[PDB]
């Protein structure tokens, strides 16, 4: 009775990892506290084949390394359990990356009616690799801690650095932006990282309204802005689109 | 309004690189292309090229590659034309074009035309 | 840190001001915890069948 | 590069009518549906000025009288009524691909 | 002894979701039963600022609510353990939706596939288009998706289904230079193209082969056929039925 | 309730009969779960090793 | 006390069921050997509509049918549990596959990247097409697909491997004006693309810099080549061992 | 066994050598476990509370 216990209690990093390997059918991500600790990942880091600022960004995010990092399992005995720990190895560091956040776009004018409306299609994470932009389409494979974007190059696409006039210009002449076009008005608001955008044409009626002030707002038949620090709630049509996160109640 | 201020006509004598400064005031110069348009004398809007201020990124027609070099300075809000090896078929007339683009408006207002006379 | 520019021109929105991690391969490593064994004969046999079929998935 | 043709070269309208200027282009310059077609104006020592774009709509500032119709390789630039101060060179240009090419330009005198 | 199962058995509420935040590095989805109850989210839903039917729809589909729902550790400390749990909020609801399946449509020669099979929901006079898999949940008849990746397109994808050019909308495509033979399964069934030399039977397992496809794209019920044998491969138009265990 | 129509003119299948409930913003709570503590010691030292390793993370 | 955990033992699989459905709200994947043992899973294999072949394949990789396979809860009572297992049913098998991996091809300016990389595998005389990296699993020298959101290409896609302009099936191509430098680790190699002035050098691990890539895309072997420098990238066309832990 | 190709002609390396298995349909079944009761109480009612927040979340 004290010895079954005493076998749960040392053996808490054993029963887990079996257990999250049974879970998981041999194959575990993201890798847990139980798989690899944290002492033990740092002097992991130590290891690797990367420079010094590489380590200390990898000790400091410690908790998106292994959001990252796989761990399957290889040989089980009865008595030792083997898996390999899959570790992140970051190629480039401290290179600026960008989120590109897209919306309805309608060339609105009433002199002949004829509009086309715009999206594009290539929203997702950019970063600068080797001169040259390493973009991620998924929305999954990159990880952003508060100042650090962490992605991975598996089946990430290899654009030059002139995509950034995709930006300001769909058509311009240094890189071909990825579009999806219209032929009639649409509208809805897309939130974004720290703010929103917020497309209204047509006979759409879309509305921002602060948390505490009420409608401050009415937005025309164009494509706007606004940010997470002036708004709080912005209706298009029907469609209530919280721009910041609603605070409710706690629980004890 | 928006408007787009040009240099003087100058008079330079022959394989001079010169400079066409074209100054943009009242808009965002982020968000457009200043596009570099030579009308020769008596002819046609032969085209030069296309700078995007927001990444200073530059491109020719490919008869002007090997003439023209076309610069921004988006702190002065300011285009530059730089003319190298200059020659009697440059005495023209030159042009700096806001130039929005994306389903265009496409060239809304002009500059006033920097007249470049090149002669001996 | 993070600023985020707007360009209307295209109905944008980039979020400029992050640092890159770019991951490019990996980095094994052989984790091998041994058994705490036990000379109660329940709680063997149930990890033992874990065991078991964790063989069986390979 | 897209070669547009620009028809005519001097064109003679009575003061009070219809005017009209034909673009053809060589390549197809519509985009999603849409045509990439300028008509701009430039009277004699002044830059042009945007009329049309996009070949059907209205510049900030230009009266209805200018109209622009047409697509695909067809297109079309329709000044009605006609008065003294439209005279001028007319410039239809391209916007769909690098080249940009600028039209010949017509210049209507009023007969 | 008795103590430690005490510990056990009290603070389970707290061992799990330490277990779960473990396992999970520290953002956990979906929100499990541990981690936000019934009653306090039923409680939660009382306070948002939806309306009253939204209250009402989102009581009715918790399993759904809480496959949308992440829970990121915010402090933990040895005696407190927060975590923000970041619930769904619909904008709209009770408005149609249809899902779409495509497969080949081959002619007298070249073949078409619409390769934008995925959801369709009305948004707000246009269609929100979702084309992944995970970001669309399927309850009765009510379809739970979200709009962080969703496409806007008009009310006009509907041209795109009597014919596949239609003027007023340009739907995806996929082209092919020879004939292509396949099958797809439905949501109430499976679309069979059988095309070239290809040899396509439905049957029924209570019935042997039933129907044999001729060069052409047709549609199969599921209440009257099990399978459909293209070529030489065997689509399940049905779920099989097995055995049962204990 | 749940409607299926075949078309013939594109070979797609549309299954209609939904009604929708989009997503669009987040409801936050902040949750805290307090601690029951006990005044045997390897239980309590396996929970402060756990507590330690999750506060490592951030 | 006892009794305790002897609920514990003599029930750690409805147990873990529970806990796995509570964590996962209602369906979880992959299933675990908790829901799903060998035993049952063997006798499972032997009972479904499928051909001595398959039954043979299925029992080889339980690893992979284990993670293809749902388990979607359907009755849960205080006395029992009931719950839907959902196993793979594979129409075709033992038919070629091979994976696409592709990386700039520059020619001086233009560079070409094609996009339709991904699995590809031989189902009924034309192809069917994988693009998505989840639903497709590999072991030894096998391939597990679903034909659930997949692409049935003719068999002329080969043609794609040796021509960009290919007459019998066009290449769906990602176009670039500029000079692109990157680098693709592979499955059995790497390719490495260095155009510009970009410097790219192929590194031994006990030689150091062995290959100095000139204007090009090329492949190095993994067998001999163990690092890539493109720039300041170093793309690891092996996997780096590290020290062993206990 | 397994080979790779390298095309340059289009930068293409194409792994070759596989054996397939496409997943066309389920396959399902029912499987009902019971439960050993014992006739202490808290583990009793920690098990009835994950039975009724399982029937209440469906």
């Amino acid at each position: 009775i004290e010895t079954v216990i005493e076998f749960q209690q040392k053996n808490n990093r054993l029963l887990e990892i079996t257990r999250e390997f049974s879970v998981n059918a041999g194959v575990t991500t993201p890798v847990s506290t139980y798989m690899l600790t944290n002492s033990e990942l740092l002097s992991l880091i130590n290891d690797m084949p990367i420079t010094n600022d590489q380590k200390k960004l990898m000790s400091n995010n410690v908790q998106i390394v292994r959001q990252q990092s796989y761990s399957i399992m290889s040989i089980i005995k009865e008595e030792v359990l083997a898996y390999v720990v899959q570790l992140p190895l970051y190629g480039v560091i401290d290179t600026p990356c960008w989120k590109l956040h897209t919306s309805p776009l309608c060339t609105t004018n009433t002199k002949e009616g004829s509009n086309i409306c715009l999206t594009r299609t290539d929203r997702g994470w950019y970063c600068d690799n080797a001169g040259s932009v390493s973009f991620f389409p998924q929305a999954e494979t990159c990880k952003v801690q508060s100042n650090r974007v962490f992605c991975d190059t598996m089946n990430s696409l290899t654009l030059p650095s002139e995509v950034n006039l995709c930006n300001i210009d769909i058509f311009n002449p240094k890189y071909d932006c990825k579009i999806m076009t219209s032929k009639t008005d649409v509208s809805s608001s897309v939130i974004t990282s720290l703010g929103a955008i917020v497309s209204c044409y047509g006979k759409t009626k879309c509305t921002a309204s602060n948390k505490n002030r009420g409608i401050i707002k009415t937005f025309s038949n164009g494509c706007d802005y606004v940010s997470n620090k002036g708004v709080d709630t912005v209706s298009v049509g029907n469609t209530l689109y919280y721009v910041n996160k609603q605070e409710g109640k706690s629980l004890y | 309004e928006v408007q787009l201020q040009q240099s003087g006509p100058e008079l330079v004598k022959p394989g001079a690189s010169v400079k066409i400064s074209c100054k943009a005031s009242g808009f965002t110069f982020t968000d457009f292309s200043i596009h570099w348009v030579k009308q020769s004398q008596g002819k046609s809007l032969d085209w030069v090229g296309y700078i995007y201020p927001y990444t200073g990124g530059n491109g020719y027609n490919l008869k002007f590659q090997s003439k023209a070099t076309l610069t921004v300075d988006t702190s002065s809000t300011t285009a530059y034309m730089e003319l190298r090896s200059l020659t009697s078929e440059d005495s023209a007339v030159y042009y700096c074009a806001r130039r929005e683009g994306n389903f265009v408006g496409a060239m809304d207002y002009w500059g006033q035309g920097t007249s470049v006379t090149v002669s001996s | 840190n993070i600023t985020e520019e707007f360009y209307q021109s295209t109905c944008s929105a980039v979020s400029k001001g992050y640092l890159s991690a770019l991951r490019t391969g990996w980095y094994t490593s052989v984790i091998t915890i041994e058994l705490s064994n036990i000379k109660i004969k329940q709680e063997l046999d149930k990890y033992k069948n874990a065991v078991t079929e964790l063989q069986l998935l390979m | 590069d897209i070669v547009l043709t620009q028809s005519p070269a001097s064109l003679a309208v009575s003061l009070g009518q219809r005017a009209t200027i034909s673009c053809r282009a060589s390549e197809s310059v519509d985009n999603f549906g849409i045509s990439f077609i300028n008509w701009f104006q430039q009277k004699p020592g002044q830059p042009p000025k945007l009329l049309i774009y996009g070949a059907s709509n209205q510049g900030s500032g230009v009266p209805a009288r200018f109209s622009g119709s047409g697509s695909g390789t067809d297109f079309s630039l329709n000044i009605h009524p006609m008065e003294e101060v439209d005279t001028a060179v007319y410039f239809c240009h391209q916007s769909k691909e690098v080249p940009y090419t600028f039209g010949g330009g017509t210049k209507l005198e009023i007969k």
